[PDB]
């Protein structure tokens, strides 16, 4: 059974998850829009 | 005062061991070609 | 050359192994005396009446303190600040109960430090240096000053001298935590960001400019040998180091100027040991820590503790506590 | 150097020191791996720290008998 | 007790007279560069 | 220099002062009645002064227990009538 | 070779006002958020539920009193999770239960992974030596022994350090009354080290300021120096003559001289974390066996250490009720330990 | 035997003072 | 000439929008009275 | 035997010998107090 | 737009004078209200 | 069994002064040049 | 200062190394007991 | 204790003779 913490396990890797995964995404894009000038 | 009888051989190599390395050390360099 | 010259000479040489000076004239028999009265006394002396109760306390190796706990105990409360010296004493027996080896090495070493000073600038000065390494050197004077002449000059008796063992430290420091708040104290509080940052700082310089010293030496060999003495040339690249501390918080946040960084390091400590010595010294005057004793109350009127409470608690203990014989009424005073 | 009969036979575990794969290799599937490793630990930890309690978990001496 | 007494007070003086005189010694001139400073 | 304006420039700006002597003063006065609305109390659970005992009692609302804590805060809070 | 890792990894490390880096992921948000947990706890959050205690500037604290305190000791060890057992959720009891210290203590602890992290980044960028990154291991050592650790091997993170300048104080007061931490010969060790590294770093700092070449006509001699100069900027001849005839001894080698300057305080602080380590299983520096066995015996007997004992008696008595409430001490007055008249 | 032990512990801290200073490896300008 | 929203912006203002609100609160507590 | 190539010369100068002795005799001096208990 | 257009020791009065009265209000909190004792 | 308490620091001094002595003048005779 | 003429270099062989740990090794394996008594 | 330094003594020489054997300095013809 889920008990009420094992929610909150879930609650609490989610939110992590959400967290860095936006973060990355962000910077990523950010990253592609703003390209740094070689050659 | 009753303290602890190790407690003399212990300060005694304490400070016997790692000075003897240093000066065995020390004297094995001043002995080397200049 | 007469005697006279010839002895002014010597006495002022840049050339004695170690400087001398009429500063040292005055500095080496001083500290002379009074290191020699220490160590006879650390090892030997009998246990002294501090708080004049009759109470005496053991300080000695000899008799049956290690070196943790040994001191130099302070001398009677009963003496007060009067001036007391050997030839006060009807016998040494007496001068050791009441402490006087305490008074002849605190007074011999603040003369000799203060003179240790005035050295500093006279060797500066004979070098053709500029003259304020001493004046770095009047931070932690001062506050020898404040633990072993300020403090009993305000509270009426050298019994409150800081005494001279580690234990015996930490004693003073605590009564005086329970006796002013010191820790609530700004200038104390200052003192500690001058030390922790002192050490930050030293940490970290040290840090930058190892990180930074070229390459002059292969991996078999200490990179300090890449450095020889007197050689005109740095050891390190600044504008590498510069480099990484800018990129580490910020290009602004970072010393590009060797004298501006190392006067910057010269001053923190040194400010804020100045600090520390005058919240010892303001203290010594009962000017004291921050009292928020109750400072918070609900609407009825109910006390609302705070960690200025609870500390306060802490002090309660150490006042109740400390010199459990030597109070008579209510309210310790001085 | 010296050859001897066990280092011949030892030899070819040996033979490719610097050799590598190709690129990123198989990075992202130990990352995976990583992640899953993560988790694991995160698990036991608050299993320990009864901040994750499970049905039939009884953490404490008392756990059975 | 007097005598210790007596011998630390000439002591003391003999140090200090040495302190004063010393400094009054021409310490000015006493360093590397410009000596001419009366 | 890295690339990004000088501070110097911005604060020293029409512009700048412009957009900031509207921004500035509108979060403080967003702080302050953050506080003189009592909504920091709300937020953050802080007991007001009239909230810290109930009348007549003398005893700290401690928390005893970790798991029903959530609930024992509760308890002390409703017994404040 | 040039992916999207790379394109990140090139936007990452752009030379900007604020350097960000891989490290930067983990350092930012975890150095933000435990910064303004402090904050906002200590503006707006109590520590009434968890220690009796008000803790912020909304319930009338200043800067000195204010703090984030640590959880109830029934609390344990729990990490607080808003989404754990405990808060279940919810931001306001979460508050009251103590959350932000858990919180404010782990972002603290990967902020620092973080910081140490982007030394070792931007070191590598530059091409340093890492070793401001190495010197930096000594504040994490203290950290993770004195909020981690410590707490860890006592009842609860209770006993952690709360997170305010007075808090820090009790914190001292009770390791002294408690520990006799200061009776601690790593304790010492670490007060050597950062007393030691002041002394360092104020008499170099002096040393360098009063051994400059003239390279100026300014009076004001910071001028006359440039960055990118190769010559030395103060003479180490004459700091070494000086500091030879002055102290007995002297540096000669520069390099040296620097190492020391990371060597002693970092020193220091590792040992303090050592000897807190020993704190956390409460294995203290406390007595002197035969110390006790004379004084037991002999009460006339007495030296400051005995003293010291005394004071400690006083503290513990005095402010365990009010410092431990948990434990529901009631103390009459007549079992407090008290001197004539006091 | 304590005080012994202590006495000559700081005993030789001192004279290694003393070697330190006067009999220490000259420092030399190369 | 130059760019507005910097990384370096972004950095300030996290530090500064906050400390401005954190400050007005500061100063409206300044006021309250049991 | 062939001589192995991977040995080095070892080095105390007499400063780091001084430094050395330091460290042990005030660690000594520190701890003593504590092995004699 | 401009960079330069109201003077830096103006904005460093003006700021400077910010910061004062705020901290001066902190001040005058101190001694009034909460925490103020009475 | 009740032995002098002295025995031990007394038999280590013993052993370690002299053998300590004859390693430092052995290390240092193998560093001096060949 | 002029250095001195006087100085000899000293040596200890392995073979001396040897034998003279033995010698005190021995010594005090013989002598320990009545260290001990 | 007694027995924990005669037996260590012991062992010393035993590890001695190991030395003095196998690692002996080789005698040489010139
Ligand atoms: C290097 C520098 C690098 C930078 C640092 C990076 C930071 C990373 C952050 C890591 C966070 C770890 C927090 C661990 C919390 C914890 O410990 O929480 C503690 C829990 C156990 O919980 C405690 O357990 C205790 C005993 O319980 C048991 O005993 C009771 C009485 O008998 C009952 O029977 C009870 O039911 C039974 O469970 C009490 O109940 C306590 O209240 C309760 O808090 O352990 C556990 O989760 C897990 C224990 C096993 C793994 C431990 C690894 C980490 C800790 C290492 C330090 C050891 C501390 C010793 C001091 C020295
Ligand atoms: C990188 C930056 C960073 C880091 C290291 C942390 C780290 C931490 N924060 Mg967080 N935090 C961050 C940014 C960060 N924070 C930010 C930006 C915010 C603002 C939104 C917050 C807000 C925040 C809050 C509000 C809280 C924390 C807390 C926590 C802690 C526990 C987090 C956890 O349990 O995750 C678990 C999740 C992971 C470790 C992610 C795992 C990712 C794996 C590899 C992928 C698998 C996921 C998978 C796709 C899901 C499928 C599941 C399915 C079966 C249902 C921890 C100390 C808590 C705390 O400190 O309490 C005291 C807490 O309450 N943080
Ligand atoms: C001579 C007097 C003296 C001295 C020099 C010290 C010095 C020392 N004591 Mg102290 N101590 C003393 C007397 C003294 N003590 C007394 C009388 C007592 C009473 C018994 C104590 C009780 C005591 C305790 C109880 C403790 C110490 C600790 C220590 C060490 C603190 C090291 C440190 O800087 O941690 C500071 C913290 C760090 C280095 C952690 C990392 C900090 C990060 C980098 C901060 C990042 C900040 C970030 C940028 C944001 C800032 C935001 C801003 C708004 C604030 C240090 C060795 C501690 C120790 O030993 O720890 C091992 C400790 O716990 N001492
Ligand atoms: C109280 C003492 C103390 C403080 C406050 C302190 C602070 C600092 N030292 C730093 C550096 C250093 N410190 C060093 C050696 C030392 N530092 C020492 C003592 C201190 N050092 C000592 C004694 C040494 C000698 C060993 C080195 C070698 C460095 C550096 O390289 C570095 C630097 O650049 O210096 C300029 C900076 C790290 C910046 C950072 O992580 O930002 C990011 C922010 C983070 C990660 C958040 C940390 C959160 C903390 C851990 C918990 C939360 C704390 C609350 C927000 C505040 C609570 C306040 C109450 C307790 C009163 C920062 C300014
Ligand atoms: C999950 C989320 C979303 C992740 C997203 C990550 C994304 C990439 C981030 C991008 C945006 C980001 C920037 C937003 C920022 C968020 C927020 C602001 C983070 C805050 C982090 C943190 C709390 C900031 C704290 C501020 C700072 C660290 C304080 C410490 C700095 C301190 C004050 C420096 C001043 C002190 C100064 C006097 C030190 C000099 C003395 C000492 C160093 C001398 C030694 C020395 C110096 C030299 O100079 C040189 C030469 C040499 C020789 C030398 O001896
Ligand atoms: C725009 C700039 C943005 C940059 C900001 C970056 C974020 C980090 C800021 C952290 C600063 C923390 C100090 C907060 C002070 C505070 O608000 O107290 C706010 C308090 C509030 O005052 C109290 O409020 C209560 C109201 O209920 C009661 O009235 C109390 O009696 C009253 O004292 O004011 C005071 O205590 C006066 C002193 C404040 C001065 C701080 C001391 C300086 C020491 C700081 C050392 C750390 C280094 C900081 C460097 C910057
Ligand atoms: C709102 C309040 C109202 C206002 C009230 C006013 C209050 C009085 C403020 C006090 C004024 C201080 C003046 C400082 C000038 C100075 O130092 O110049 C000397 C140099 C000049 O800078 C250097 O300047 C050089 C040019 S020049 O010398 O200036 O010409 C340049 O070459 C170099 O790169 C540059 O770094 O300054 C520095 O070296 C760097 C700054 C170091 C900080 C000095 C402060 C001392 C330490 C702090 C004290 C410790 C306190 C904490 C306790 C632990
Ligand atoms: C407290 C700070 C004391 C340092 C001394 C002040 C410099 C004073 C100085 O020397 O001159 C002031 C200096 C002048 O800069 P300029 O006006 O020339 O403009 C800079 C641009 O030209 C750069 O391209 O401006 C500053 O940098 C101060 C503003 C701080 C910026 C805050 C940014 C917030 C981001 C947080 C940083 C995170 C750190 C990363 C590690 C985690
Ligand atoms: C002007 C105010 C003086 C403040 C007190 C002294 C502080 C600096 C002295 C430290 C001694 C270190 C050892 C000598 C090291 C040494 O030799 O320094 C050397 C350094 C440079 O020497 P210069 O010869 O080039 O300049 C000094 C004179 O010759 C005239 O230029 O001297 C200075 O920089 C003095 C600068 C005055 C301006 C500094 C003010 C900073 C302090 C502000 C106070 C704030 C505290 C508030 C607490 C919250
Ligand atoms: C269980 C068996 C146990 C037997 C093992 C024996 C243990 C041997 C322990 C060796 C330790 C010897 C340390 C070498 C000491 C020494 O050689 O330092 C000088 C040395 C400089 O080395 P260099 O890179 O310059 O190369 C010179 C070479 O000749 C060294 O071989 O620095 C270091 O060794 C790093 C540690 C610094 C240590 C500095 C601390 C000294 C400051 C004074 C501290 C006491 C006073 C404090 C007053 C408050
Ligand atoms: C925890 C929380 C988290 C996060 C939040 C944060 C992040 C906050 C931020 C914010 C912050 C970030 C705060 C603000 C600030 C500061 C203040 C509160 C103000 C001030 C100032 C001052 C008062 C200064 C003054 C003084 C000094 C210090 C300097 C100089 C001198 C003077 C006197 C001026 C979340 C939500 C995710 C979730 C859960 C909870
Ligand atoms: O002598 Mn040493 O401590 Ca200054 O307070 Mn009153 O007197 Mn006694 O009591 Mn608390
Ligand atoms: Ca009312
Ligand atoms: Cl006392
Ligand atoms: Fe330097
Ligand atoms: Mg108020």
């Amino acid at each position: 059974t889920i008990t009420p913490s094992l929610k909150g396990f879930f609650i609490g890797l989610l939110s992590g998850a959400v967290v860095l995964g936006l973060t990355f995404a962000v910077l990523i894009a950010i990253s592609q829009i703003d390209k740094v000038q070689r050659s | 005062m009753e303290v602890n009888q190790l407690g003399l051989i212990a300060t005694a190599l304490f400070v016997l061991v790692p000075s003897v390395f240093l000066i065995i050390l020390y004297v094995q360099t001043e002995s080397q070609q200049k | 050359a007469n005697l006279w010259e010839r002895f002014c000479n010597w006495v002022t040489s840049t050339d004695n192994r170690l400087y001398v000076g009429w500063f040292g004239v005055i500095m080496i028999p001083t500290l002379l005396a009074a290191t020699i009265c220490f160590v006879i006394a650390f090892i030997a002396a009998p246990p002294v009446d501090i708080d004049g109760i009759r109470e005496p306390v053991s300080g000695s190796l000899l008799y049956g303190n290690n070196i943790i706990t040994g001191a130099v105990v302070p001398s009677s409360n009963a003496i007060g600040l009067h001036f007391y010296p050997i030839w006060e004493a009807a016998s040494l027996d007496e001068w050791l109960y009441n402490g006087g080896p305490y008074q002849l090495i605190i007074f011999h070493f603040l003369l000799g430090a203060s003179c240790y000073m005035g050295r500093q600038w006279e060797l500066s000065y004979r070098l053709g240096m500029r003259p304020w390494i001493c004046v770095a050197y009047s931070a932690p004077l001062a506050s020898a000053f404040a633990v072993f002449l300020i403090y009993p000059i305000g509270q009426g008796s050298f019994s409150d001298g800081m005494p001279l063992g580690i234990s015996g430290t930490f004693n003073f420091m605590i009564v005086f935590q329970a006796e002013h708040n010191i820790l609530m104290h700004p200038f104390h509080q200052l003192g500690v960001a001058g030390v922790f940052g002192g050490a930050l700082f030293c940490a970290m310089h040290g840090s930058l400019v190892t990180s930074s010293l070229i390459r002059e030496t292969t991996e078999t060999e200490s990179a300090n040998y890449g450095y020889k003495f007197g050689q005109e040339e740095e050891t390190y690249n600044i504008v590498a180091a510069h480099g990484y501390f800018g990129r580490l918080i910020f290009q602004y946040a970072s010393f590009n100027n060797s004298r501006s960084l190392h006067f910057f390091l010269a001053a923190w400590p040194v400010v804020g040991v100045w600090f520390a010595a005058l919240g010892i010294s303001t203290m010594a005057f009962n000017l004291n820590g921050f009292n928020f004793n109750h400072s918070v109350i609900d609407a009825k009127g109910n006390v609302i503790n705070t960690w200025a409470d609870i500390i306060n608690r802490a002090n309660l203990g150490m006042e109740v506590m400390h010199e459990r014989n030597a109070h008579n009424f209510p309210l310790d005073l001085a | 150097a010296r050859r001897t009969w066990l280092g011949d036979i030892l030899r070819p575990l040996n033979s490719e020191y610097g050799k590598v794969a190709p690129g990123w290799g198989t990075t992202p599937l130990m990352a995976v791996f990583m992640g899953l490793f993560l988790v694991f630990l995160l698990i036991i930890l608050e299993i320990y720290n009864s901040t994750l309690i499970l049905d039939g978990v009884n953490v404490s001496w008392k756990a059975l008998g | 007790m007097e005598t210790l007494k007596i011998t630390v007070y000439i002591v003391v003086t003999f140090f200090v007279l040495l302190f004063v005189f010393g400094f009054l010694s021409g310490d000015p001139a006493r360093n590397p560069k410009r000596k001419d400073l009366e | 220099t890295t690339g990004e304006r000088p501070f110097s420039d911005i604060i020293t700006s029409v512009r700048y002062w412009v957009i900031h002597s509207i921004t500035i003063p509108a979060l403080f006065i967003a702080g302050w009645l953050f506080v003189s609305t009592g909504l920091a109390y709300d937020v953050f659970g802080t007991p007001r002064p009239d909230s810290y005992y109930a009348q007549e009692q003398r005893s700290i609302p401690l928390v005893t227990d970790r798991f029903e804590a959530k609930q024992q805060v509760e308890t002390f809070l409703e017994q404040l009538k | 070779e040039r992916g999207w890792f790379d394109i990140l990894d090139d936007w990452l490390k752009r030379d900007r006002f604020v350097f960000v880096g891989w490290s930067g992921i983990l350092l930012f948000p975890c150095a933000y958020l435990a910064l303004g947990g402090w904050l906002t706890g200590t503006t707006f959050v109590t520590s009434w539920y968890t220690h009796g205690l008000a803790s912020s500037y909304l319930e009338g604290c200043n800067f000195l009193t204010v703090a984030v305190s640590t959880p109830a000791n029934s609390m344990g060890h729990s990490l607080l999770l808003l989404w754990g057992p405990e808060a279940q959720g919810d931001f306001t009891r979460w508050c009251q239960l103590g959350g932000l210290w858990t919180f404010i203590a782990l972002h603290g602890a990967f902020g620092l992974i973080g910081f140490m992290l982007r030394q070792f980044e931007i070191a590598r960028l530059v091409g340093v030596r890492p070793y401001n990154a190495i010197a930096f291991s000594a504040p994490i050592a203290v950290f993770v022994s004195v909020f981690l650790i410590y707490p860890l091997g006592q009842s609860s993170w209770f006993f952690a350090p709360s997170f305010g300048v007075a808090a820090i104080f009790r914190f001292l007061l009770f390791f002294q009354g408690f520990h006799n931490w200061t009776l601690n010969p790593f304790h010492m060790m670490g007060v050597a080290g950062v007393l030691g590294g002041a002394l360092l770093c104020a008499i170099h700092g002096a040393t360098v300021e009063n051994t400059l070449f003239q390279d100026g006509e300014g009076a004001s001699t910071f001028r006359a120096f440039n960055p990118t100069q190769a010559e030395e900027t103060y003479s180490m001849v004459t700091a070494n003559r000086f500091w030879s005839q002055i102290f007995g001894i002297a540096f000669s080698n520069k390099r040296w001289l620097h190492f020391f300057m990371l060597f002693v305080p970092v020193t220091g602080l590792w040992m303090s974390a050592i000897g807190v380590v020993g704190l956390a299983l409460n294995l203290r520096s406390y007595d002197f066996i035969s110390q006790e066995i004379r004084a037991a015996e002999d009460p006339e007997f007495e030296t400051f250490y005995t003293k010291n004992l005394l004071l400690n008696e006083g503290i513990r008595a005095w402010m365990a009720p009010q410092d431990q409430p948990h434990e529901n001490f009631v103390f009459p007055e007549e079992v407090l330990p008290r001197g004539n008249a006091l | 035997m304590e005080t012994i032990t202590y006495v000559f512990i700081f005993a030789c801290i001192i004279a290694l003072f003393f070697f330190a200073i006067f009999f220490r490896e000259p420092p030399r300008i190369t | 000439s130059y760019p507005i929203f910097t990384v370096r912006w972004v950095a300030v203002h996290t530090l500064a929008v906050p400390t401005i609100f954190f400050l007005g609160a500061i100063a409206a507590m300044q006021f309250i009275q049991r | 035997m062939e001589p192995n190539p991977n040995r080095q010369p070892v080095e105390l100068n007499r400063t780091s010998l001084y430094l050395g002795l330091l460290l042990i005799l005030v660690l000594a001096l520190l701890f003593s107090s504590y092995f004699f208990n | 737009s401009e960079g330069g257009r109201i003077p830096l020791w103006i904005v460093a009065t003006v700021a400077g004078m910010g910061v004062i009265v705020i901290v001066g209000l902190f001040f005058y909190g101190a001694y009034a209200g909460l925490g103020s004792s009475l």
